[PDB]
């Protein structure tokens, strides 16, 4: 049984506000007592700007109702630091909080600020229980954009250690061992080798980052995933498409195809476009529009018309 | 170069003897749609097969669906409760496009309901402004629905709008960040649905200067990935040294970030916007558009699964890439750039509810439809039957009947130096910002309305997503072009 | 499984 907090002694002062829709209003939504009871009185607390444990407390029971209220959340973000209290406190409470709410902009932006204003000498903690909260979605967008987040915020303030780096290539590697098709961790792949600013380019490093990208495409060769990886990674280290070709050219009927994979029907499309492509280098022209044509006409056809383009370009 | 879904052979995607949990659901989803399209007629041909289910848009059904959501909502909505001028838009824009009119008294409640989601400091929130702070989402949401449901009389919310225009600035300065971001909200999150809503209304309104456009564009090309589409976000690293993307291209992020940078482009500052690989996003854009065996829709991501909704971000995207494209090869010196007729059969045959039951649009079978949805999908659809150009002729048309005599007030710059150098200068800018806004075009001759022309909706515009025939007499208003 | 955009 409800208890309205019209009748709780530790509100008696508090005169609630009403929503202010005005006359006959579009969408309205039909509010449990309990949600319209807090809101009421959450516009009170809110208009007279009290900042107090019992502010705290119902902005908790409304985000409670509804993650997605950025005003709620907000509000009590500014609770915290105005109260003085343990963000510490505030994070095992987002614990529970994110794993049953990981589509919230809000509830990561929250975690966001309090790690921000936390502010540890080594966050491997946060990193630690991020990967962890993986586990139910892997390819939690939020929390991918998170991860970077904290490692380029962290990194910027000199927090992030070479072993550190290592172990979350590490982990990386591991993701793409479970799943081989998890883009996510194909981009997290990208950010630590990659883009972020303190990786190493060496003639040698790139020589690791192409046995990986052609294993990768040998172990999954329809892997749309490993292709764009490729294709990314030729592109921004303008390196020439020729050299490679040999690994590729199987496709279109370092690392080697298997000599291949059960399951794995010929010519793969993104093979085909590696070879237009290639042509394309070479000034090879009509040779790369025959590739694309046989792409728009027989092998890829969805993208007939993008083929298509791609062909009359070379023309 | 657009055939049928129900014209080629529908293959699972190959394992390749290895299976992961991607795998699982993907094969999971092409059994799921391949299954609804073997239950449904070839909406392309005269006679079909008896007993199959006709897949004509049921828009009756759609109607009904969106009224009911329209005047009552139940307690589980409590959801959505901060996104209400969404539920406002994806209403008044889904009836729109199925051509369904709403009468004055209806009207007047739409407009009446958005502004006491205005805050006098400036901006709408996602409910009553005693209620919700001020967001650029439902900022975009409550102007574009004023666009569609208000008029220029006292009582048609235009002119509150007009009024508000100096405080909507100051709020959108207030969300200003130095690299070129924006918070949503006080003390929220940064990233290019911020830029886009903003960059929308700040169009629309007449409240463009440089000082809100300062690193805009940069922060908005540093999202762009190796896979061509863009995350949703960039991180500057300490005027910053670099700029590195925060996460995975995605429909919803491309499409924000294609939009901005191509509002952006009608800007005469110098060296601006900075440039994006117009090429590796068209190419992005079309790698997302599914097999035959799962219906030709569009999936947000790489290995992610198809939805309806993806069919307005992914595929309304298109039109965008492909002029941008166009100018790139222009700057050196025509078939369908995606499946314009399998998205359609997409939308018929899988993304809408099932006949004779609640009605609405959905993400794919074995989901509830949404007003969300509803909204997305149709959007999409209307990409797909209309083909949308930007024209540079209509853009020479638009500035040569420009009036920079006619206008509202100047918005008063944060900073002393904020505002265009001078008068010329800023009249310069609102002919290029209006005349461009106003450069999307229906070609002749380039409708393809799959399944007969009952199915066919009306006709959206590129990067703001409200009928042309809202669009005009709106910029129209704030620019004084009526 | 909802879709969020805000
Ligand atoms: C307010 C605007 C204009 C928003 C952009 C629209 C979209 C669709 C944004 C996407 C946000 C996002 C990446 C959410 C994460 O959760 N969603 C999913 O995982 C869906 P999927 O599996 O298709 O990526
Ligand atoms: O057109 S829709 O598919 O949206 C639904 C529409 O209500 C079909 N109902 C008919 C009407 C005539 C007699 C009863 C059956
Ligand atoms: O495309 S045309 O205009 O030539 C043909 C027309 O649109 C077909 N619509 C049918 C008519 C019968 C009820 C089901 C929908
Ligand atoms: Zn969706």
């Amino acid at each position: 049984t409800y208890i309205p907090m019209s009748q709780r002694r530790s509100w008696a002062d508090v005169k609630p506000i009403m929503q202010d829709d005005g006359p006959n209003p579009v969408v309205p939504i039909m509010y449990s007592e309990e949600y319209k009871d807090a809101m009421d009185y959450f516009r009170a607390i809110a208009a007279k700007e009290e900042k107090s444990e019992r502010a705290l407390e119902l902005t908790e029971i409304i985000v409670r109702m509804n993650p997605a209220h950025y005003t709620v959340w907000q509000y009590r973000f500014s609770l915290l630091t105005s109260l003085n209290k343990s963000l510490e406190d505030e994070l095992r409470l987002m614990n529970e909080f994110a794993v049953q709410n990981l589509k919230s902009y809000q509830v990561w932006h929250h975690r966001l600020l309090l790690l921000d204003r936390i502010s540890p000498q080594d966050p491997v903690s946060e990193i630690e229980y991020i990967h962890g909260s993986l586990l139910p979605d892997p390819k939690n967008y939020h929390t991918w954009a998170y991860l970077h987040w904290l490692y380029s915020h962290f990194s910027t303030l000199g927090r992030i250690s070479e072993a550190q780096w290592g172990s979350e290539l590490d982990w990386c590697n591991e993701m793409l061992r479970v799943d081989g098709r998890n883009n996510s961790a194909w981009g997290w792949r990208w950010y630590l080798r990659v883009s972020r600013p303190g990786a190493e380019t060496s003639s040698r490093s790139l020589q690791d980052e192409l046995i990986y990208i052609l294993k990768s495409i040998h172990l999954i060769p329809h892997n749309v995933s490993a292709w764009n990886y490729l294709r990314g990674f030729l592109k921004h280290f303008s390196l020439p498409l020729v050299p490679i070709l040999p690994a590729i050219l199987p496709y279109t009927a370092f690392p080697m195809p298997s000599d291949l994979p059960e399951d794995t029907p010929l010519p793969v499309p993104l093979a085909l476009e590696y070879l237009a492509d290639s042509f394309i280098e070479q000034n090879r022209v009509d040779d790369a529009a025959k590739v694309f044509e046989k792409l728009s006409s027989e092998y890829d056809q969805m993208r007939a018309g993008y083929w298509e383009f791609r062909r009359r370009e070379c023309a | 170069f657009t055939p049928s879904v129900y014209s080629l052979v529908s293959k699972p995607l190959p394992s390749n003897s290895r299976p992961s949990a991607t795998l699982d659901e993907q094969a999971e989803t092409e059994d799921l749609i391949s299954q609804l399209f073997d239950l449904t007629a070839d909406p392309n041909a005269l006679v079909s097969e008896h007993g199959k289910r006709y897949s004509g848009l049921r828009k009756q059904e759609h109607t009904q669906f969106l009224a009911s959501s329209f005047f009552q909502l139940p307690g589980k909505f409590v959801s959505l409760d901060a996104s209400r001028p969404w539920l406002v838009f994806w209403t008044v824009h889904s009836l729109d496009l199925l051509g369904v009119a709403l009468d004055q008294g209806t009207k007047d409640r739409v407009v009446s309901t958005l502004l006491h989601f205005l805050s006098p400091k400036g901006g709408f929130g996602g409910g009553p402004a005693n209620s919700q702070i001020p967001h650029l989402l439902p900022t975009y949401a409550s102007v574009c629905s004023l666009a569609i449901a208000g008029n220029d009389s006292s009582t048609g919310g235009w002119k509150d709008l007009a009024a508000a225009r100096q405080s909507i600035y100051e709020f959108f300065m207030r969300c200003k960040r130095p690299d070129g971001g924006f918070v949503v909200c006080e003390g929220g999150e940064v990233d290019v649905r911020g830029t886009y809503c903003l960059l929308v209304v700040a169009t629309l309104l007449d409240i463009i200067t440089p000082e809100l456009l300062h690193n805009v564009d940069k922060f908005v090309s540093a999202c762009q990935t190796y896979e061509g589409g863009f995350a949703c976000a960039s991180f500057p690293f300490p005027e910053p040294s670099c700029r590195v993307s925060m996460a995975e291209a995605h429909g919803g992020y491309t499409s924000c970030s294609l939009n901005s940078h191509f509002l952006l482009t009608s800007v005469p500052l110098p060296s601006f916007p900075l440039s994006i690989d117009a090429n590796a996003a068209l190419r992005w854009t079309v790698l997302q558009q599914g097999e035959p065996i799962e219906g030709g829709g569009f999936r947000g991501r790489t290995n992610k699964l198809v939805d309806g909704c993806y069919s307005w971000w992914v595929g309304g995207g298109a039109p965008v890439a492909e002029e941008l494209v166009r100018r790139e090869k222009s700057r050196k010196v025509i078939p369908p750039i995606f499946n314009r007729v399998a998205l359609q059969e997409f939308t018929l045959v899988a993304a809408q509810q099932d006949p004779g039951s609640t009605g609405g649009l959905r993400d794919k079978p074995g989901k509830r439809p949404d007003q969300y949805h509803t909204c997305n999908n149709l959007s999409g659809l209307s990409i797909a039957q209309h083909k949308m150009s930007h024209s540079p002729s209509t853009v020479s048309s638009n500035r040569l009947k420009f009036d920079a005599s006619k206008g509202l007030p100047a918005v008063k710059p944060v900073a002393p130096g904020g505002g265009w150098k001078n008068e010329d200068e800023r009249q310069n800018a609102r002919r290029e910002i209006w005349a461009n806004a106003l450069g999307w075009i229906e070609e002749e001759g380039g409708e393809i309305i799959v399944g007969g022309k009952d199915n066919r909706i009306n006709t959206t515009t590129p990067v703001f997503n409200i009928l042309g025939l809202r669009l005009k007499p709106f910029i129209n208003y704030f620019y004084c072009q009526e | 499984t909802k879709c969020v955009v805000m």
